[PDB]
C-alpha cells in the first residue's frame, strides 16, 4: 500500500476558454476518481428517529435534511447580532 | 482523446511541508 | 549567523586614490552617510549607499600591525614621488 500516488493529472491541451468554475492548477486538475458529496457534517446525536428507544410502520417525511443539523434561532442571532454592535 | 496521456502532478512529500518563503543576510561578500 | 564581522576591511588606499576624495596624499535621503538615519536594522539597507558597497566590493582583508620634559615641535615636510 503506497501513499505517494499522483492522483491529480492535466490534460496538455489549453481549453481554459468556458473554464472559470471548475478547480484549475494556477490547466485543469483531473483526479484519478469522483467526488465525494457530504450533505451535512454535524449529525444529531439525539433525536428519536435515529436514537430508536425500545418503547412503543410508520412514515414520516421530514421537511428536508436541516434537521439532523444543529441551528439555531433567528432569535438569538438576532440577540447575538445586536451584540455585534 | 484516448491516446492523450495526462501529467501526473507530484507533490514531493518534503516540498508540501515545511518549505519557507543568500546575499541579504549580509555576511558573505 | 548574520553578523559582521569586526575588523578585516580596509579600503583606504582605493579612497586615498579615488581622485573624488580631496586626499593631498596621492595623485596618480540625500546623505551620502547613514550617519543620521537608522535602517531598520537591515544590514541591506547600507548597500543603497554609494561609498559604502564602494567598500564591500573593492575592499580588502588587512592584518592588524602591531608595535622627555618638553615636547620640541619641529613640522616634517615629505616630498617624495614614486611611481
Amino acid at each position: 500500500i503506497m501513499i505517494d500516488a499522483a492522483s491529480s493529472f492535466v490534460l496538455p491541451i489549453s481549453i481554459t476558454k468556458n473554464v472559470d468554475v471548475l478547480q484549475r492548477t494556477d490547466e485543469i486538475l483531473w483526479f484519478r476518481g469522483p467526488s465525494v458529496i457530504v450533505n451535512e457534517r454535524i449529525i444529531n446525536s439525539g433525536d428519536p428517529h435515529l436514537s430508536l428507544p425500545l418503547n412503543r410502520n410508520e412514515k414520516e417525511s421530514l421537511p428536508g435534511p436541516f434537521v439532523l443539523g444543529l441551528r439555531p434561532s433567528a432569535k438569538f442571532t438576532a440577540h447575538r447580532l445586536s451584540m455585534l454592535r | 482523446f484516448e491516446t492523450m496521456v495526462a501529467n501526473p502532478i507530484k507533490v514531493s512529500r518534503l516540498q508540501s511541508n515545511g518549505v519557507l518563503t543568500i546575499h541579504y543576510s549580509l555576511a558573505n561578500f | 549567523n548574520q553578523l559582521i564581522p569586526q575588523a578585516y576591511i580596509s579600503n583606504f588606499h582605493n579612497r586615498l586614490t579615488n581622485e573624488d576624495d580631496g586626499i593631498p596624499i596621492f595623485t596618480m535621503g540625500n546623505a551620502v552617510l547613514p550617519d543620521l538615519q537608522d535602517q531598520h536594522h537591515n544590514p541591506f539597507n547600507i548597500l543603497r549607499y554609494p561609498k559604502i558597497r564602494d567598500t564591500f566590493i573593492n575592499g580588502k582583508v588587512v592584518s592588524p600591525y602591531r608595535l622627555s620634559g618638553e615636547a620640541i615641535m619641529i613640522p616634517i615636510t615629505l616630498d617624495i614621488e614614486h611611481m
